[PDB]
RNA sequence: CGGGAAACCAAAGUCUUUGGGUUCCGGGGGGAGUAUGGUUGCAAAGCUGAAACUUAAAGGAAUUUGGCGAAGGGCACCACC
RNA sequence: CUUUAAAUCCUUUAACGAGGAUCCAUUGGAGGGCAAGUCUGGUGCCAGCAGCCGCGGUAAUUCCAGCUCCAAUAGCGUAUA
């Protein structure tokens, strides 16, 4: 500080409150709009229903077809795309089923060369996708 | 080629090799002691950058 | 594009939309 | 060198571009009466150019009927020989690259 | 094979006349050979390279890359040094870095914490160094704490014989050369801070130039 | 003297060896000084002033060849007199 | 036998009970941060990996399989506060 009086506490406290309000990471966590605009509503995981499979392109020089899934949420009801993580796992997902989605790892930001996604897919049809890929389990009919 | 939209093609057309025999454990009392004495006493690295224990050359 | 003509275009757009709002009522 | 004329597969149906748009995107009117926004491959970025009013071997998606992927671009003489084979119908539009349509 | 000197200090250390290099550090005489250190320090002087980086000036014939090599030197009973040499070939750059670090070694003193019992283990005061935009602090520590810092000043303080300290760093510490030189000129400042036990008036003995000058001028021209 | 990332500075110094007193003001770059609300004004428009979304860069100092529809020189009977 | 309202849990003690002691120890990774292979075969900017730089172009230390190796080891990895 530079206001250094012995009886200066409320001015320093008000200045610290205002300059802490002039922030981004604190302003994200202490405002209602930043959590209201979140698709999960502040939750870690969420369940949804698959309505259409959409294939998106990649970014600059690295170019490949990345395959995602458009999911409609249960608790909210907004169409949010979700990227199927591993190799050849789109054959497991069919339309009009149940899928468990989660974040992909940067607290709500697009990661990598996929434009405009945030969330990945962990579990489909109440069974783990990792056991479907590895071969420990199998999708029931 | 079929299409560019096929998934798991490299997972699909790849080869298949079965597994092998079963190794021995004693909870790290010689598994890491072997690589420790190889790194510290047995294999002497020549003056340079580094030397690894998995040098298959 | 420098800041003067960008500010002028934003001013013209704001004036046009303000005129449309005030004459729409 | 005169390469071998490869044929269509189940997902490589013949199509011809009618108008090229921007943003690195290509749009073609396919032979089944459908329109696909057809994406240019990594090999086809700068080494060769898809000009307008040419046939394009597109790559279909097995899970959606909206976008295509390109397989290979053909020159004029191989296109005319494929036209003479009869795999594609008589209503093709090459016409020595006329601009009328 | 056999060494022949250039300056007078070579004669002074080879004629069995300079018993220790503490006299040279006391009179602050400059050193210009990497071999008086070889005479006074034996096999206790280790050599570990810190970083190899490429530097490029680029002309009409493309970039040509000479290689810059930082190395830190020092025996584990005091003296510690640093030297930066940049050339084209890796091996001669490394060897010149060893030579230039071998010239510029600075003696250090160690203090206590709380009680002055046993051999010293930590720095006696809080000393810092200034180069570039980095700060290196040397705070004394209680016994058995060890050096808590980045790995490069961990190497420097373990090699210098400092058993334990506390550090704190500020600024762009990613540049390892500037950070290492900040640690070097911070640990070299452990003398230049007057303490109350050094308050008595010093006595000046005879300089080694005056000690054997008649033998010196007849044993070299 | 000293300081700074360096251009540079008798202040931009007396700063990890941090503390003379006291107002305004900044936390990556866009969105954006934009929308809404208030307030002032005949009008034009000033003051206070976000969010959703998007990106891994945006910027400051300075050395070498580069390139000038910039300037200054030198050489050549494959340039001239 | 003991404990206990009566048992089960634990302790005690008979008869059984280990030589691929199958009485079979997993989870993520092997370019840099970040300990650990210019290994081999396959597709060869496709499929994919990648929290960040970036690897994928028919000489892939990063993809998909087999060998070896490193990390914590009945535990390990991922996402939201």
């Amino acid at each position: 500080g530079k206001c250094r009086g012995l009886r200066t506490a409320r001015k320093l406290r008000s200045h610290r409150r205002d300059q802490k309000w002039h922030d981004k990471q604190y302003k994200k966590a202490h405002l209602g709009t930043a959590l209201k605009a979140n698709p999960f509503g502040g939750a870690s995981h969420a369940k949804g229903i698959v309505l259409e499979k959409v294939g998106v392109e990649a970014k600059q020089p690295n170019s490949a077809i990345r395959k995602c899934v458009r999911v409609q949420l249960i608790k909210n009801g907004k169409k949010i795309t979700a990227f199927v993580p591993n190799d050849g796992c789109l054959n497991f997902i069919e339309e009009n089923d149940e899928v468990l989605v989660a974040g992909f790892g940067r607290k709500g930001h697009a990661v990598g060369d996929i434009p405009g996604v945030r969330f990945k897919v962990v579990k489909v049809a109440n069974v783990s996708l990792l056991a479907l890929y590895k071969g420990k389990k199998e999708r029931p009919r | 080629h079929g299409s560019l939209a096929r998934v798991g093609k490299v997972r699909g057309q790849t080869l298949k090799v079965a597994k092998q025999e079963k190794k021995k454990k004693r909870t790290g009392r010689a598994k890491r002691r072997m690589q420790y004495n190889r790194r510290f006493v047995n294999v002497v690295p020549t003056f340079g950058k580094k030397k690894g224990p998995n040098a298959n050359s | 594009m420098r800041a003067k003509w960008r500010k002028k275009r934003m001013r013209r757009l704001k004036r046009k939309r303000r005129k449309m709002r005030q004459r729409s009522k | 060198e005169k390469r071998e004329l490869v044929f269509k597969e189940d997902g490589q149906e013949y199509a011809q571009v009618i108008k090229m748009l921007g943003n690195g995107r290509l749009e073609a009117m396919c032979f089944d009466g459908v329109k696909r926004l057809c994406h240019i491959r990594g090999k086809l970025r700068k080494k060769v150019w898809i000009n307008t009013s040419d046939i394009i071997l597109v790559g279909l998606r097995d899970y959606q009927d909206n976008k295509a992927d390109v397989i290979l671009k053909y020159n004029a003489d191989e296109a005319r020989s494929l036209k003479a084979y009869g795999e594609l119908p008589e209503h093709a539009k090459i016409n020595e690259t006329d601009t009328f349509g | 094979k056999e060494w022949l000197p250039v300056t007078k200090l070579g004669r002074l250390v080879k004629d069995m006349k300079i018993k220790s290099l503490e006299e040279i550090y006391l009179f602050s005489l400059p050193i210009k050979e990497s071999e008086i250190i070889d005479f006074f320090l034996g096999a206790s002087l280790k050599d570990e390279v810190l970083k190899i980086m490429p530097v490029q000036k680029q002309t009409r014939a493309g970039q040509r890359t000479r290689f810059k090599a930082f190395v830190a030197i020092g025996d584990y009973n005091g003296h510690v040094g640093l030297g930066v040499k940049c050339s084209k070939e890796v091996a001669t750059a490394i060897r010149g870095a060893i030579i230039l670090a071998k010239l510029s070694i600075v003696p250090v003193r160690r203090g206590y914490w709380g009680n002055k019992i046993g051999k010293p283990h930590t720095v006696p005061c809080k000393v810092t160094g200034r180069c570039g935009s980095v700060l290196v602090r040397l705070i004394p520590a209680p016994r058995g704490t060890g050096i808590v810092s980045a790995p490069v000043p961990k190497k420097l303080l373990m090699m210098a014989g400092i058993d334990d300290c506390y550090t704190s760093a500020r600024g762009c510490t990613a540049t390892l050369g500037n950070f290492a030189k900040a640690t070097f000129d911070a640990i070299s400042k452990t003398y230049s801070y007057l303490t109350p036990d050094l308050w008595k008036e010093t006595v000046f003995t005879k300089s080694p130039y005056q000690e054997f000058t008649d033998h010196l001028v007849k044993t070299h021209t």
